[PDB]
């Protein structure tokens, strides 16, 4: 190095190049992993993450854990990326796609340092995994009959496989079954918006129930709003995006009059247009009326002396699903109130849960929404809670778009692994040693999960290397017994999609770090 | 093991993974686990000695001085300044018991430590968390289908009101308001059966307005069927007691109107002058004369009015209240009987609330006047007035009363009760020992470490009474094994008998569910804890 | 902390005359009507002042020191607001008390007048004071 | 022991006639050996650096 007076790059630029960043970057990848390796199976655990504010944050999702780390190596954040690809695509396997790319990196690793090629290992990623998605799609287990029955057995055994590694995985069955009821019940785009999450402090988790139609948290009731009936038999509701209050016409709007008479008529005027909007309204037969906008104590007090339930500021979402679900229409005019703009429900009530108060839309029989009322003991358990739900949902959701599974708890991987292996014996040899590393590092996921579980892993791994060789696709690792057993037959489902993805991400973000030959860093600029 | 991993690599290239990797901390593994269980063990060693009726109360100190003192566990959390994060789960969880049932808001706390405090003796002997976490699980079903056993029924009736006289009074026992605790209870219980929905409904706690206010003493407080008011009569000549009052409820200043519109009146000339100074008069005489039209005896506003309105108001004989707030107009409404008028053509005959008397109030030599309102009709609203020597007792009462509003509205949603006083925890015990022992080894030793950590209630109870803890437990649960009794517990009070049912120790079978699942969720969300990552 | 200069430096605009005696100052506000103006100062109570007669016409103490004042436009005596504490309080001088209270340095009344922003260092309803 | 309301004194004295206990029962478990025996030293010393 030389002074060079007139400097190439910026002062502080920091450059790094050869074998030594490229093994550098292999171990911030292994070192992201092994941050959310022990979430990993039925035997997982939970991580806590505290921000700069203090709040904490409880969660088994590899995807938040990740997303939590305030992560800044630039090889490291690949694994992230491809963490949320995989949340973003399918929903759950956002600690194998990461466990994946770190094993496959760290299996390439000693031929890195050995001055192999990269080119080599990512075209031998490429074919590897190519093969490997083959080999799912063949021989993923699908029945083409598609009966109802069948159908809602394998969505809720591919949802207690989904929850089976969460908090909630005692009640896994009671979850499954209930988040498959709130899915099937969607119309044709499987909206997220259009199933509820209201966590409600308070209760055990069997406390939570399922909503056959839309319930929203009481909205700042005004004066006189106790005094209206809480309950009705068959209520028509009005959805409104009105604002009923006495207030000026427009913002620009001005009133110039001369005379007291024209003072007294512009008084009575304004209260008769609120009066007549009210009374446009309550003829339409409605009882139950849910406004966007503000609803002022003089329309409160009007409707309670007509026995007539108000309620404004409800959000958005609220309303749109209140809509989906008694069958009605949102009006910003009250002019052309007709029955076909009119919701309806069975039952409308408002009762208390663990200290507030909600109001329920209930016994809607063509309802296309669900409310999830969760509870708990504090904040962060129904977060986490709300979380698994999400997986599960997600999972639930695939399925219906195609109702194609494998086995889980390492069968497939150990299937694929072996087939790899198969396939790599049979090739020239330089390719060969990297398949080979490739079918090596797919062990990864049932080593992880006996270590999680407290096993010996080198025995379990034996014992299903050699089950696979003799014959059996969907032979696993059975956490309770301590061993191996079919998976298939143990109801452990997964959806190919999953374990699609998630070998298709780990490859790209495995192919994309090892293209890396040089870093270069910028000086900071405006650093404060 | 500390700060994480640091290596800057082994080719001495700078090795940055996470921003100020430097500056944060990590614990990893079973330390981490022993440090949570540590905090928790702190919490819970804390909140036991205010426990039972010999419980002592903790003296809260606020950011700014402010003084509290309660024997109310979620309380004592809430305002309690922690910073490790097991401390603030274990606040959410009494804050958690409190919303869902409103008692037992300690012992969830205690159960929650006596939990993890066996969990770290069965940690240190080589089981996984996750075993002890479903081990904990199976035992507290267990308890829950025992507590549904042995649990008893009561009449929720108006005609008789002796158990949940008996109940309120359990509840209330533990509170510095032992003293009255009998006028307590029945207040208590009184002012839950007026306002609640007969058909097993909810019961509105907007209905139950609870005020305190210093001087007397605190045997003076008292159920009003009606409503108390901080306000008083406007004008001060105008007579301090109505009876048989006709009450008219208004919304609107008594003030000309104005349109919410901008709006601009011109004036071009003395006649336009003459016609809005004889407009102003007429409209303050229409308003006052269409009040008296109805025959009111009493007008209540809510946004105030002027030196005209109120001297029309007392010349008339209508004596007259301003300023009333929003939530006192609701409760007066309802109270009275009579509906809200947003203005005063809209006020007719068939609107007037009836009051059997309004009256204003004095307090010694303090200036204050609070209006009173009661002896209606069927009032369905009720107000609970409590007086003192001290804020803080009043403050202190006040929470006991919603303790014991809070049971009573447990008992309307289910009339199913189990004998206190630590009988309910050694039965589910002695249920949860002998199911363990049909049980297969492994869970074994989780059942035993939770049938072991629900035996601390009566043994915390013990020791807050005097007695000997393990002695007494023992002697107890012996008895309780050798006749069929599941409602022998600690004879905290000394009464000569260990037998609850003539003591009258009674809780509500939804408080100890309620308990014992929220203990067994967060013991083991906390047990599933394995790493923290904080700055 | 705005004050204008002492002369003025006009040629008699008829605006010159200002008062400005400041006998009380933290929230020097004009009122709807100019014949009023109300000050407040560290010693917890709010004054208010007849520009005209120039006197004192009633002094309001219901807090600590009070810091921000804000007012309802109605005659200058339907209602001002003070959160100097931590208690915003609403007066009303056609009695002089204190009509209604929040216990929770820049609050502003809000134009509608059913509602009030408490900026400290919430838009409070004042028709259900929540 | 402590927690359960056992006085830190009751212990001292159940502990020492627990060990004085022990120390019956250790002596009972015990074997004679002799010096003149190479075996039996060579095995305790293999034992004490097993460990090592
Ligand atoms: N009952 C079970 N037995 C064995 N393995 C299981 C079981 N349930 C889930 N698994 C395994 O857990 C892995 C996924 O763990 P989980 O944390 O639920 O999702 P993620 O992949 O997002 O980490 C899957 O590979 C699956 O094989
Ligand atoms: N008279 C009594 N005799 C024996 N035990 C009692 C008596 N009254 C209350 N207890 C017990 O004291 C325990 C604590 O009750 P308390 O302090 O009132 O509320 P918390 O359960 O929130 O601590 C209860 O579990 C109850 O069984
Ligand atoms: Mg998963
Ligand atoms: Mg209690």
């Amino acid at each position: 190095m030389m002074p060079t007076p007139v400097i190439l790059l910026k002062e502080g630029t920091d450059s790094s190049q050869g074998i030594p960043q490229l093994v550098s970057n292999i171990s911030a990848c292994q070192v992201i992993a092994e941050a959310v390796r022990t979430t990993l199976g039925p035997r997982g655990m939970d991580k806590l993450i505290v921000d700069g504010r203090g709040k904490a944050t409880i969660s088994n999702d590899g995807a938040t854990i990740l997303k939590l780390l305030d992560v800044v190596h630039p090889a490291a954040k690949t694994l992230v990326d491809i963490a949320k690809s995989q949340d973003a695509e399918v929903g759950d396997g956002t600690t194998s796609v990461t466990l994946l790319a770190a094993e496959f990196l760290k299996q390439v690793k000693p031929y890195v340092e050995e001055g192999l090629h990269p080119q080599i290992i990512i075209r031998a990623f490429r074919t590897a995994t190519q093969l490997a998605v083959n080999k799912i799609k063949e021989i993923a287990v699908t029945v083409k009959k598609a009966d109802k029955v069948e159908q809602r057995k394998l969505l809720e055994k591919c949802a207690m496989t989904a929850l089976s590694s969460k908090l909630i995985s005692q009640q896994k069955a009671f979850f499954a079954k209930m988040v498959v009821d709130a899915v099937m019940m969607l119309d044709d785009l499987l909206q997220l918006k259009m199933i509820g999450i209201k966590k409600v402090q308070g209760g055990a988790l069997e406390d939570s129930q399922l909503v056959a139609g839309v319930a929203f948290k009481k909205t700042f009731s005004y004066a006189g709003f106790e005094m209206q009936p809480k309950k009705y038999h068959n209520p028509k509701i009005a959805l409104l995006n009105v604002e009923l209050e006495l207030k000026a016409e427009k913002d620009n709007a001005e009133i110039r009059v001369h005379t007291v008479e024209d003072y007294q008529a512009i008084v009575d005027a304004e209260w008769n247009i609120l009066y007549d909007k009210l009374e446009k309204i309550h003829h339409s037969g409605a009882k139950v009326v849910l406004s966007k906008l503000p609803i002022g104590d003089v329309a409160t007090q009007y409707f309670a002396d007509r026995d007539m339930f108000c309620a404004g500021r409800v959000p958005e979402e609220d309303l749109k699903r209140t809509m989906m679900a008694c069958g009605g229409s949102i009006q910003t005019s009250v002019n052309a109130l007709s029955a076909d703009v009119l919701g309806r429900c069975q039952v409308f009530e408002e009762t208390q849960i663990g200290g507030e108060r909600y109001n329920f839309f209930t016994g809607c029989p063509k309802a296309k929404t669900c409310t999830f009322i969760l509870r708990g003991g504090a904040e962060q358990f129904m977060e986490e809670t709300e979380r698994s739900l999400h997986d599960a949902i997600m999972i639930v959701r695939r399925a219906i778009k195609n109702d194609s599974v494998v086995a889980g708890g390492g069968a497939i991987e150990m299937e694929l692994s072996k087939y790899l292996r198969d396939y790599s014996r049979t090739i020239p040899g330089k390719q060969q040693l990297l398949i080979g590393a490739y079918a090596k590092a797919l062990e990864i996921i049932p080593r992880q999960l006996c270590d999680n579980a407290g096993f010996d892993a080198t025995n379990i791994l034996n014992k299903l290397r050699a089950r696979h060789a003799q014959g059996g696709t969907w032979y696993g690792v059975d956490i309770n017994n301590e061993d191996i057993a079919d998976n298939f037959e143990a109801f452990v489902w997964e959806p190919a999609m999953v374990r699609i993805n998630a070998l298709t991400a780990a490859s790209e973000a495995a192919c994309l770090i090892v293209s890396v030959d040089e870093t270069i860093k910028n000086p900071r600029s405006t650093v404060d | 093991a500390s700060m994480g991993t640091l290596a800057f690599d082994e080719y001495g290239r700078p090795f940055l993974i996470i921003k100020d990797q430097d500056r944060k901390s990590r614990l990893m593994g079973l330390e981490a686990l022993k440090s949570h269980i540590m905090a928790a063990k702190a919490v819970a060693n804390t909140m036991r000695t205010s426990l039972g009726p010999n419980g002592l109360d903790k003296m809260m100190v606020d950011k700014d001085g402010d003084v509290t003192v309660t024997n109310d566990g979620a309380t004592i959390l809430s305002m309690m300044d922690v910073d490790h994060q097991i401390a603030k789960l274990m606040v959410e969880l009494s804050k958690s018991q409190d919303d869902e049932i409103g008692d037992g808001t300690t012992g969830v706390v205690v159960l929650a430590g006596a939990l993890l405090e066996e969990a770290e003796q069965l940690l240190d002997r080589g089981i996984h968390p996750i075993r002890i976490a479903d081990g904990y699980e199976q035992a507290a079903r267990v308890a829950i289908e025992h507590l549904d056993k042995i649990s008893d029924s009561v009449l929720v009736d108006i005609k008789d009101t002796e158990p949940l006289i008996q109940t309120a009074k359990t509840t209330l026992g533990s509170k510095v308001v032992n003293s009255c605790h009998r006028q307590m209870a029945e207040i208590a219980v009184n002012a839950v059966l007026t306002v609640a929905d007969m058909e097993r409904r909810d019961v509105d706690f907007e209905l139950i307005k609870v005020e305190g206010k210093v001087g007397g003493r605190l045997e003076d407080t008292k159920l009003i069927k009606g409503v108390i008011v901080d306000k008083d009569f406007s004008h001060p000549q105008m007579p301090k007691k109505v009876e048989d009052a006709k009450i008219a409820i208004l919304t609107c200043p008594f003030e000309p109107p104005k349109p919410k519109t901008k709006h601009k009146l011109d004036v071009t000339s003395v006649e336009d002058y003459k016609a809005l100074q004889k407009y102003e008069k007429e409209k303050f005489e229409e308003m006052i004369q269409q009040i008296k039209e109805t025959g009111a005896n009493l007008a209540i506003c809510q946004w105030g009015f002027d030196d005209e309105a109120n001297h029309l108001l007392l010349q008339n004989n209508l004596p007259a209240v301003r300023w009333v707030g929003g939530p006192e107009i609701e409760l007066i409404a309802i109270a009275t009987g009579g509906r809200i008028v947003p203005r005063f053509s809209e006020l007719t005959a068939e609107k007037l609330g009836f009051a059997g008397l309004v009256q204003e109030i004095s307090f010694g030599t303090t200036k204050d006047k609070m209006l009173v309102i009661e002896q209606c009709k069927n009032s369905r609203a009720v107000t609970i007035f409590i007086r003192g020597g001290n804020k803080m007792i009043i403050e202190e009462a006040k929470r006991s009363l919603h303790d014991a509003l809070c049971v009573i509205r447990n008992l309307i949603r289910d009339n199913r009760v189990v004998y206190g006083g630590g009988a309910a925890e050694i039965s589910c015990a002695l249920a949860v020992s002998q199911e363990a022992d049909k049980c297969p080894t492994l869970e074994q030793y989780a059942m035993r470490a939770f049938a072991d950590a629900l035996e601390v209630i009566p043994m915390a109870l013990s020791e807050n009474s005097g007695m000997n803890p393990i002695q007494t437990m023992t002697e107890v649960r012996a008895r309780q094994v050798k006749e069929m009794n599941p409602a022998l517990g600690i004879d905290c009070l000394h009464k000569g008998t260990n037998d609850m049912k003539q003591q009258h120790v009674i809780e509500t079978l939804i408080g100890k569910k309620q308990q014992i699942s929220l203990a067994t969720q967060m013991v083991r969300m906390i047990l599933k804890i394995d790493d923290i990552r904080k700055p | 902390c705005s004050v204008y200069p002492l002369t003025f430096d006009k040629n008699e605009n008829m605006a010159a005359k200002k008062k400005s005696v400041a006998m009380h100052l933290s929230a020097c506000s004009f009122t709807n009507s100019d014949m009023q103006i109300l000050t407040a100062s560290g010693d917890g109570t709010c004054a208010l002042w007849d520009v005209e007669s120039g006197q004192l016409l009633q002094s309001f103490h219901g807090h600590a020191d009070v810091l921000c004042l804000d007012l309802a436009p109605s005659e200058t005596g339907n209602t001002f607001v003070s959160g100097g504490d931590k208690k915003a309080m609403v007066w009303d001088m056609r009695s002089g008390q204190c009509v209604q209270a929040f216990e929770t340095n820049s609050v502003r009344y809000y134009p509608s007048g059913d509602a009030f922003a408490s900026g400290s260092d919430r838009l409070y309803d004042l028709r259900a004071d929540r | 022991l402590l927690q359960k309301g056992i006085h830190p004194t009751i212990i001292s004295e159940s502990f020492q006639k627990a060990l004085e206990k022990g120390i019956e029962i250790l002596t009972d478990m015990s074997r004679p050996v002799e010096l003149s025996d190479r075996e039996t030293l060579l095995n305790s010393a293999t034992t004490s650096l097993n460990s090592k």
